[PDB]
């Protein structure tokens, strides 16, 4: 059969609603899946907006599972358990740590005449399941 | 890739040691065929867990690194997961970065083991070609048959590992062992990490005490734990994570407290002797404050002076074991007066403040308010095995542990934390010469030069020394074998001779990978690891266990003591073909199939009836183990050394050593040794006093060893693409130099070329690059100077630092962020 | 397994075949990682119903032809690169070199992972990355000084000066301009030729490029000749798509329609090859064995071959008297020269007489209705490569002019072509004629630069060649280690005095490390087609636009963007000494994209205030812009281009001298002499000493040096050695067999091979796969070239010895026939 | 889920095979034709009690002409443009213009039945989106 998963549409906000180095906290592709998204406020690789530079991740940490935290500061997700960190603003990077994938990124579509943000499908594979839609 | 081929309920699986380092954490391998696939309700898939909704935190480490799908020779293509074992006691289902990419790390045609060596190649007519193992045998025993007859053992050199897990292990080091010294009988052999046939603990080992004389159990047992040039949280990962951190978190003070019912056990507390403060401390302080870790953050070298102060100032407060003392040890008397040094004069040269090396002391020795001494471990890795003069840092250490005694108490030890697994089983080396191999061929000696499980392009000290001199040497022997046209065997074995007499060198590499080395090489043989055959060894605290073959080797590629034998019996029969019986005799023994044959052979014949002399880590109970024993025992194994074995007990092992204070000397008695203070090697203070920086070197937790699989992961690529170099950031100011860029790294020893990494806790005018790496080699400023036995200085070197310039594409895709975690 | 489709939506871009000649058109589809086409026809792009079986022939379609990639900014792509049905140079056909350009594009994970992507240097004994700024003073620094010190005289190229990948129209300007404008320097080689000469000089200079005529015309013939040529191995879709149709009566009704009062007989096939090939094998299966002709010569006998069926012609007055008197110069003179009987032919030649009569006679004798036949003469390295180039193709030549198989359509003598083509580059810069291997292997030269080629695996005596270069660079390998803390100009005064004392630097311009990576000191990243724009043309001159679709890997350029770089990098250092007239020589490389170099150079040939520029594009060049070329689409335009506007876009030329105006100083085709010589005594002399005839070329599946598929697991499972095909009963007496390996040698080197017993190869015969990754054929090429140092690559004789048997071969590599029947 | 769903089908009893005579059959649908062949000889992928017996699909994977199965060299012959399939070497191209092996239908053997079944294929076969449609 056909060889994608059917990932959700999900709204997160409008991208002027986004104040920089502010992280959004939202659920995708389902409830079981946190996310954060962040207008990092200088351009990056996958970053979308206008200034190029709103992004957004999985926060369940590639190597067990643990919900890592957003450092605003560093532009860093850090995980408590056995001390990964993964880099926002090079795609999930892992800087040093003990995972064996970068942290999975949310594909976000911009669309200019609405200024909306919408989730539109992941890049890697979430922790915890099989593939990234149940 | 958006998702994972879960092994089906009814998926073959066996089990795995991780293939790298000393923990040994234990894995499990899943295989089923390609088309199949497991359910995602939890009785449907090997797991056991549940994918039909989100899995929660920890109950699961899986990524498709952790997968691949193989191809066996029949064609036949299988599905693979290598997955940590919960149920394991050193790991309790934790795997590193390192070990988490072992899927990715099995040999396909397609993925990053495409490039294993799979046949041998033969360097001719100034080209890489394919050639039959037959010809490549009937070279290579055709020239160290020409050098045994005409030079000696003498002529034939090698470079070998002695280590364990994948490219060592029982059955390897026998193998390689018997061919180099009962068969070939040379004398002219290094280590793959020392350029001599020596020991990394002769101190300690003379002393009394084995460096392995603990189980990871008492980690968790003590008060205070020492980590002494070592950087465990990247370089012991998981012993440090399930061991170490629950003590540190208060979640085995129950076990302490019924352990011993009438000792107190005050909140456990972590003490580093490290020039350089790394992720280790970082993550200690994280875990237990500020106030229960201290940092000696010695000068480089001055470890010697450290404990001696250290000493001194236990013995004149009283806080010694004097019963201890007196009953079960030699020399302390003499040890106090060769070794005393004030804490003034130990603050002075450490430049460590007074009040840190007694509150040290205090959490360390003084006596709890119940009475007993604090159990402390002391932990030691290369920062002092490759630290300012190896013999003289264990004596002064080693002194101060045998005084507090905290060998052979639970929650103690003096231990190694180890670097490879470990699983030796050799004859005896067949010399009572210290020999500098490094050195002699750069000096010319020698005919033929193999590498066997080694790349000491990368890894040895004064590396571009040794490059340069092989390279030139290599050469000479290119030049002479292009010039055959229709050479037989006997016809090139003769060129080749010819031109190592005039200065030429037979360079052989047997290996996984071409590597570096395939720029020197004439030979290379196809190796197997651990998976593609059995194979035993053991971890940090003598566990060994069992990896189980599951798949086949890519090619004609062969378990290393299997390529062992084939030598042997190439030789053999070419000394019966010309009627030498004495000859053909030395190369008897080698009549094995499988790796379990030589697991027979080596470490199931120590201290037996008419066996040979064997020095092995398994002992004269070793016999009682066998691979199916093994496999019964799981990824739990046995400590060694095995007291019983029957069958409704299976192995019964031995967790700590000397817990009745009978140690390995003469008399049964620790032995204390005197312990000068030096200064630096006089060739390491000439580079110092002639530049600016400190190079320090060593680990990081994402690359293994010479990056000989990460140099092909496209991960591991874009995150490393060059060796790094930590900098002091008001020293890189001064230098003009930011992440990314590029700087040369020189002294007189050597240039080499690093990415800068600016990291805020590197002091002024001190530096860290990563080790042995695949583009930019840190060795070629390491100097030649070794202790009395051989072993380098490595972590001794300073050298000067040169902006090349700016790199574009590391600027835009690697990190520099802090890999210190807060 | 399965396929992601296309979406209906998806981007698609045009792409010419990165490969042979024949130029075959492809599309590009690009579309989001994530996304994926319908089943239904007119839910995905290709516009096939994947509902329900596809019939044969309706699609080209593996997972090899699919790939992922990522780019820049980080975003992943789907990509499907697959053949075009309505390209009329393949009709949808793809070989299956072109059929794996996906699999061949970058990605981090699959066959291009060891693709370079920053400069790397050989410092302190080892590889590392260095940043292109270094590079590029290292470089122009060491040019500079050479120029300063020496002269152009010490700066020596290799260079492509083909199209396709690692080549084309911007590309060939990029580096001929900086070679030849800039740094003025005579020593350059060619990437298939160790001298800056023409293969096809005697051609030329009788009047007839050789590029006459369009694939057309194999469909409009009646006979057609593959003159040292295996065509269904190496134009694979010029042959499959216009040369089998006519056999096979597909076309007769064409023929029939333009020419009413022509009779047109079953098409006939003549291949004048020593060895007996899958094409010979594939044209009796088709056409049966009475309308093909192998004509088996003896090695080095195509001179003497054509001067006999030349001498009969004429004899039998089966030639174009009145074509001959009013278009040609020096007939009489060329009968008296080339005068050869029949039976001293078939002496030399080792064909029968009969045989050689009945290719004449199918071929020039006039047909029933009066009309000669149209015979479509077509060679490549079997001659061009062969017992001296300029004398074959005299005697080929004459034959073609007395019989008029030029102008005529169905005619031509033409290359069968090699790489595709896209020459455009200033004048080279001497008169003398320079043996650019034997000037290095001597000791000449401070600073060599390998460019898109890899003479290691593909020189003539290429052991030689290798022997001298390590040497060379391994001295200043000695000497830049010893350096500590060097400065770019401490650094560049070290290797100089290196190379004073016969040391030489050495750099390589690649997409890969190669072999070159054991000599090198600097290897420099270029990019392929689909990573950037580029133009060339096929056989028959039609120039078509490459489009990008996708970012190079790391910082790997265009190579037209690197030779401005290094130009750019030599102007600032000249300008910063105050040599202005210096300074001035590197001007004119303000480039920012290829696009740039085709507008400097194709564009500006014959333009006036042009400098003297030699473009295949000619003077009407100017004419072509991208925009225009990619309105006309995978057909593109034969060139000349005649016209151009809005509304008839690009109009070209079909085929050259219909009107028979040849390209020469009175407009007449020239005769030449052709002396039979035998072969030359270097070559001789090997054939005196040694038993095996060491014929060497393609094989349908290797593309050239193996750059692409070293890194293909379906090909190194195939051919992980390079194969021998060998006589069995020869490899009887050898007691080898399929899978064996043998070591091949001569006085000039030795190789090995991997054995392939084959029973249509003649006794003492042998074919060896060249330029091969494993096991490298041109260890055993003599160093002997023609008068234009043109080498006879064919031409060496050896000794054969058995090694062993490879165990892993004889159970994984097939050694069954690889010729149909 | 990752797999395909492929149909177990019944070829016959690997008694029933004469060496180097082929069976036709269609798998895993009737637009899909395959080959079977008990070898004589071991091979690769070969089931059966002489590990010998392999099966095919016989659509050309250039552009999916139907080859045809020659007997004598163990061999599949595309009439199109001439690719050839070694049956002894799991579907390798011996010369041709394809890019993928032939695909291999996987048989189980099941020696208590004597039956051979066809259960998977390895390989894309030509024309189609995934095996199963
Ligand atoms: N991630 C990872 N883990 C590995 C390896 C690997 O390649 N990758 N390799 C394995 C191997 S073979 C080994 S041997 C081990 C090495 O394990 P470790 O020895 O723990 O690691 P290193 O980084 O070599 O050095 C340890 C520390 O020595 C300190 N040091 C330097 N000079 C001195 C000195 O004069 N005195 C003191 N007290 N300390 C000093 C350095 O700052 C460094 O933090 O790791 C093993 N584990
Ligand atoms: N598959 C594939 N196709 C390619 C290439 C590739 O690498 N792979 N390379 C491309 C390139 S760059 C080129 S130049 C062309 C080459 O295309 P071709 O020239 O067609 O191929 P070759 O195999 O080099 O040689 C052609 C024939 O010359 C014959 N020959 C040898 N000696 C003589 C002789 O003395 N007289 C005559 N009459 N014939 C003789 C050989 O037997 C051989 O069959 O192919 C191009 N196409
Ligand atoms: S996973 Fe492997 S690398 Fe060490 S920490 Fe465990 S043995
Ligand atoms: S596909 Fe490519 S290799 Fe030649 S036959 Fe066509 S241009
Ligand atoms: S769960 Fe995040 S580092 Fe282990
Ligand atoms: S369809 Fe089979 S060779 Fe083209
Ligand atoms: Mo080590
Ligand atoms: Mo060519």
């Amino acid at each position: 059969l056909r060889t994608t998963l059917q990932y959700p549409a999900t709204q997160v906000s409008v991208a002027k609603n986004l104040k920089a180095n502010e992280p959004v906290s939202f659920t995708y592709p389902d409830t079981s899946s946190p996310c954060v998204a962040v207008k990092l406020g200088s351009p990056v690789p996958g970053g979308v907006g206008p200034n190029n530079d709103i992004v957004a991740y999985s926060v369940l940490c590639t190597h067990m599972g643990c919900p890592t935290s957003y450092d605003k500061s560093s532009k860093t997700f850090k995980c408590p358990c056995h001390f990964t960190e993964f880099d926002a603003e090079k795609a999930g990077q892992m800087i040093c740590g003990q995972a064996t994938e970068n942290l999975p990124r949310v594909l976000l579509r911009y669309d200019e005449a609405s200024d909306a943000l919408t989730a539109v499908g992941v890049d890697g594979l979430i922790y915890g399941r099989q593939a990234n839609v149940i | 890739n958006d998702r994972i081929t879960l092994p089906p309920a009814n998926a073959q699986r066996t089990n795995m040691t991780c293939h790298f380092c000393i923990v040994g954490c234990g894995y499990h391998v899943y295989k089923w065929p390609e088309l199949q696939e497991g359910g995602r309700a939890p009785e449907q898939n090997a797991l056991g867990l549940d994918f039909r909704k989100q899995l929660p935190p920890l109950a699961v480490t899986l990524t498709p690194a952790m997968t691949n799908v193989v191809t066996e020779h029949n064609g036949r293509r299988y599905n693979i997961m290598v997955v940590p074992d919960k149920a394991c006691v050193v790991n309790s289902g934790l795997s590193s970065t390192r070990g988490g990419k072992m899927a990715s790390y099995m040999y396909t045609p397609t993925g990053d083991g495409k490039q294993r060596l799979k046949a041998p190649r033969l360097y001719a007519a100034d080209q890489w070609v394919d050639t039959t193992w037959d010809h490549a045998m009937a070279l290579y025993a055709g020239l160290i048959k020409k050098t045994l007859d005409k030079d000696g053992p003498q002529g034939v050199f090698f470079s070998c590992f002695d280590h364990g897990g994948a490219g060592g292990g029982f059955e390897n080091t026998w193998g390689t062992g018997k061919l180099m010294f009962s068969a070939i009988q040379t004398p002219m052999v290094r280590i793959h990490n020392r350029p001599a046939y020596n020991s990394e603990c002769h101190a300690t080992r003379e002393m009394g005490i084995g460096e392995l004389n603990n189980a990871y159990e008492d980690a968790q047992l003590a008060d205070v734990i020492w980590s002494i040039g070592n950087n465990p949280y990247e370089s012991q990962t998981n012993y440090f994570l399930n061991h170490w951190l629950p003590n540190l978190q208060g979640a085995t003070t129950s076990k302490k407290k019924e352990r011993f019912p009438n000792e107190n056990f005050p909140q456990a507390r972590i003490i580093f002797v490290d020039p350089r403060e790394t992720p280790s401390v970082a993550i200690a302080r994280h875990v237990a404050g500020n106030d229960r870790v201290l940092h000696l953050a010695i000068e480089p070298g001055t470890d010697t002076a450290l404990f001696n102060g250290l000493f001194t100032y236990v013995v004149e407060q009283g806080w010694i074991d004097k019963p201890f003392i007196e009953a079960h040890t030699k020399g302390f008397d003499d040890a106090v007066k060769t070794n005393r040094l004030s804490l003034d004069e130990c603050s002075n040269i450490t430049g460590v403040p007074v009040d840190m090396l007694k509150r040290a002391a205090e959490w360390s020795y003084k006596p709890k308010a119940s009475g007993q001494a604090p159990r402390t471990m002391h932990a030691y890795e290369k920062g002092i095995i490759w630290g300012n003069d190896n013999y003289v840092i264990q004596s002064a250490l080693l002194d101060l542990v045998i005084a507090t005694h905290n060998v052979g108490r639970r929650g103690t030890g003096c231990v190694r934390m180890g670097g490879h697994q470990e699983g030796y089983t050799r004859p005896p080396y067949p010399g009572d010469k210290k020999i500098y191999i490094d050195q002699e061929l750069i000096k010319g000696k020698g005919r033929i030069m193999t590498w066997w499980g080694c790349n000491n392009f990368q890894t040895s000290n004064n590396a571009q020394a040794l490059r340069e001199a092989i390279l030139q040497r290599s050469a000479i022997v290119k030049q002479a074998m292009q010039k055959a046209r229709g050479a037989t065997t006997e016809e090139m074995v003769d060129v080749i001779y010819e031109a190592t007499q005039n200065g030429g060198l037979f360079v052989t590499s047997i290996n996984l990978y071409p590597t570096k080395l395939a720029e020197a090489a004439h030979l290379m043989l196809p190796a197997a690891h651990p998976g593609e055959m059995n194979l035993t060894s053991m971890n940090g605290e003598r566990r060994i266990r069992l990896s189980e073959k599951f798949m086949d080797p890519p090619g004609t590629a062969m378990a290393d003591c299997l390529i062992a034998a084939r030598i042997a019996n190439a030789l053999r029969d070419m000394y019966q073909k010309d009627g030498k019986a004495e000859m053909a005799a030395q190369f008897e023994g080698f009549d094995w199939k499988t790796e379990e044959d030589a697991f027979n052979d080596g470490f199931r014949r120590a201290g037996q009836p008419g066996a040979p002399a064997i020095d092995s880590q398994g002992g004269s109970t070793g016999h009682l183990v066998t691979y199916d024993r093994l496999r019964k025992s799981g990824n739990n194994g046995v400590q060694l050394p095995v007291v019983s074995w029957d069958e409704s007990k299976g192995l019964v092992g031995t967790e700590m050593l000397y817990t009745e204070g009978k140690f390995d000397t003469d008399d049964g008695k620790a032995h204390f040794k005197p312990a000068p203070w030096n200064g630096l090697p006089a060739t390491v203070q000439q580079q110092k006093d002639k530049y600016r920086f400190w190079l320090n070197n060593g680990r990081n937790n994402e690359v293994w060893q010479t990056a000989y699989h990460d140099q092909y992961n496209s991960l591991m690529q874009e995150r490393y693409p060059m060796a790094y170099i930590e900098m002091n950031p008001d020293d890189c100011k001064q230098l003009d130099v930011t992440g990314g860029d590029i700087v040369e790294v020189y002294n007189d020893f050597g240039s080499t070329f690093a990415m800068v990494y600016p990291v805020a806790e590197i002091k002024r005018g001190q530096t860290f690059m990563l080790f042995g790496y695949v583009n930019g080699i840190q060795g070629d400023v390491t100097t030649d100077w070794t202790d009395r036995n051989i072993i380098p200085y490595y972590k001794g070197t300073w050298g000067d630092i040169r902006k090349v310039g700016s790199m574009e594409e590391f600027k835009r895709t690697v990190s520099f962020k802090s890999r210190r975690f807060a």
